[PDB]
């Protein structure tokens, strides 16, 4: 089963500084049918649930900001926020769906 | 549209736990049903998927044999039952909604809407 | 003969499951005759796809196609596609088979009546042969039965009706075949894969002297797939099987593959995505390796599918597999060992073990045509006192 690994565990950044979170697999996530990387990031608050912010390792969910950008391919993936605000404090989690079991990585946190 | 759970429940080892998991503003039977568990302070845990078409299930093997998903088509809910609680399973327990692709018909397992959670804590 | 004494019957319940989605109508499972043929097939059970407003029977409509299937006219055109390449179309006309009940809860007569109406019309159309499932929920169903049989033989000898039962139980099997003699039945009788050999074969030999040697159907199903009742290991015994009993084998799609329901998360147990190369199921792209599709099967001489293929090319071309005169003989506790002839044609062995051990089993050499694992001379005699099976081996063997 696929082990996702996050760099780093915590990051702090100032207020309109780019921000860097790293995902990488254990194993491909690259679909050689459709070309597509079958990965996805998340953002939770605390006492919410998490909210679904890339898909495709790429393609950003509709009503995210444009800050928020999703690159990567085969094994390593990276979620960079361009400019941090402050309602981005958050953890944020990579999420692979290439195979079953679902496995998601351990967390980063972003404060200020 | 909208995913709503259960009231946060107290167990003792070795029962059991029943959480529903109410849909709204969509057609039910369309969209896969899939629940993910959150330690206090941890990480996400992928439990296993039900598709409201038929009741077929899919579980992660580390729950095989504890877990069981189920779904009732006029009330629009799942359910998903844990026996055998321990203290692991002290956890928020989200019901999490299928993406289902419109262009190719396809349903990759990522989750676009998410229940509110249900804590159940064991003793 | 009849058409469906000449090899086995193919049944594809769902046409979307079956070809992808939304490629689900008539107009492009013609497209999927070519297969068909290399599975030496003779016959599809194809639908149902009559209108069917869930539970609802006066908006139920057995005589006009659902448009997310195609139209007439596309039915037309599949029927003389499969007419010029030897496949035959059986219709299954069950009538709720959208609802939870087959055959409704009310007007029993209106529904018999729909079914009735429906078997002439589609006659006309120019189908060969009609399903009915679930003949259990049907009242008097051995009454009905006979005379939707009469009305489907009447028109012409060469049409079939193929009734379908949830039942194991014989006297329940024998009462439903009573009034028809000729009515091809389907049923879970053989679906326990924890019997051993010696009770395949009790199962086997008390059906046949009930039924006084008739022509009958092999299968563990009215419907469903084989791997809903069989694991991985009896897969190709099973097929060996039901490819040399007397009488007509009837598969479900996907069992050329030993397509498994349970491998592809959150699919119906009933109508999984058939799965024809790496695109078929790009849900969840690691669930599928090249060793489960059709594609990847096809280059493997030891695969289930190119088992399916020798199997089913013996069953339509050798005489004494065509015509049903069978004797299976005492040969051990997990055996199950029988010979299949036919007046001074090629005469064939099949010898079954059902268990984990090795077990010991007419001339005294005859020539192995096949087991159901490698490592053995295929083409160079064996001999029938020596014999000995691996688990879970199959074998068939030749003698003139």
């Amino acid at each position: 089963d696929i082990v996702m690994t996050q760099s780093p565990d915590s990051l702090a950044v100032s207020l309109g500084e780019r921000a860097t979170i790293n995902c990488k697999s254990s194993q491909s996530v690259l679909y050689s049918s459709n070309n597509k990387n079958y990965l996805a990031w998340y953002q939770q608050k605390p006492g919410q649930p998490p909210k679904l912010l890339i898909y495709w390792a790429s393609t950003r969910e509709s009503g995210v900001p444009d800050r928020f950008s999703g690159s990567g391919s085969g094994t390593d993936f990276t979620l960079t926020i361009s400019s941090l605000q402050a309602e981005d404090v958050a953890v944020y989690y990579c999420q692979q769906y290439y195979n079953t079991p679902i496995t998601f990585g351990q967390g980063t946190r972003l404060e200020i | 549209v909208q995913l709503v759970q259960s009231g946060a429940e107290v167990k003792k080892p070795g029962a059991s736990v029943k959480v529903s998991c109410k849909a709204s503003g969509y057609t039910f039977t369309s969209y896969y049903m899939h629940w993910v568990r959150q330690a206090p302070g941890q990480g996400l845990e992928w439990m296993g998927i039900i598709n409201p078409s038929g009741g077929s299930t899919s579980y992660a093997q580390k729950f095989q044999g504890r877990v069981t998903m189920t779904r009732d088509t006029s009330t629009s809910t799942v359910y998903m039952e844990l026996s055998s609680l321990r203290s692991e399973d002290t956890a928020v327990y989200y019901c999490a909604r299928g993406y289902y692709d419109i262009l190719t018909g396809s349903r990759p397992i990522f989750f676009d809407i998410w229940g509110q959670g249900t804590m159940v804590t064991v003793s | 003969q009849k058409w469906w004494h000449t090899g086995a019957l193919y049944r594809i319940g769902d046409l979307q499951a079956f070809q992808g989605h939304g490629a689900g109508n008539l107009a492009g499972l013609k497209g999927r005759l070519d297969y068909l043929s290399s599975l030496k097939v003779k016959g599809l059970v194809l639908g149902p796809i009559h209108k069917n407003q869930k539970d609802d029977v006066a908006q139920t409509d057995l005589l006009q196609i659902d448009p997310n299937f195609g139209s007439k006219e596309d039915f037309d055109s599949l029927l003389q596609s499969a007419k010029k390449k030897s496949i035959r179309v059986i219709l299954d006309l069950t009538p709720n088979y959208r609802g939870e009940n087959s055959w409704f809860s009310t007007q029993v007569d209106t529904v018999a009546t729909k079914v009735k109406d429906a078997l002439e019309f589609w006659l006309q159309a120019g189908v060969d042969g009609f399903q009915v499932r679930d003949i259990e929920n049907l009242k008097d169903a051995s009454s009905f039965l006979a005379e939707w049989q009469n009305i489907t033989k009447g028109f012409s000898e060469d049409r079939l009706l193929i009734a379908g039962t949830n039942s194991s139980d014989l006297q329940q099997i024998l009462s439903l075949l009573e009034s028809n003699k000729d009515l091809l039945l389907t049923s879970s009788y053989l679906s326990d894969s924890g019997s051993t050999g010696e009770h395949t074969k009790s199962l086997v030999t008390q059906y046949l002297n009930a039924t006084g040697n008739r022509w009958c159907s092999w299968s563990l199903s009215q419907a469903r797939l084989l791997t809903s009742f069989l694991p991985a290991q009896l897969l190709r015994l099973y097929q060996l099987m039901l490819f040399t009993l007397p009488g007509t084998p009837v598969f479900s799609y996907g069992d050329e593959i030993g397509l498994d329901a349970a491998a592809l998360p959150g699919q119906p147990m009933e109508a999984p995505v058939m799965l024809w190369d790496e695109s078929s199921f790009p849900d969840i792209p690691g669930a599928v390796s090249a060793n489960m599709t059709v594609k990847g099967q096809s280059e493997d001489p030891g695969s289930l599918l190119s088992l399916f293929r020798r199997l089913s090319d013996q069953r339509s071309k050798e005489r004494s597999l065509l015509h049903g005169d069978f004797h299976a003989f005492s040969a051990g506790p997990g055996l199950f060992s029988y010979i299949r002839h036919w007046d001074q044609n090629e005469r064939f062995l099949v010898v079954l073990n059902f268990g984990d051990v090795g077990l010991s089993a007419l001339p005294a050499k005859a020539d192995l045509l096949l087991s159901t694992q490698p490592g053995r001379e295929e083409g160079s005699p064996l001999e029938l006192e020596r014999l000995k099976l691996e688990p879970h081996e199959g074998l068939l063997l030749r003698f003139p």
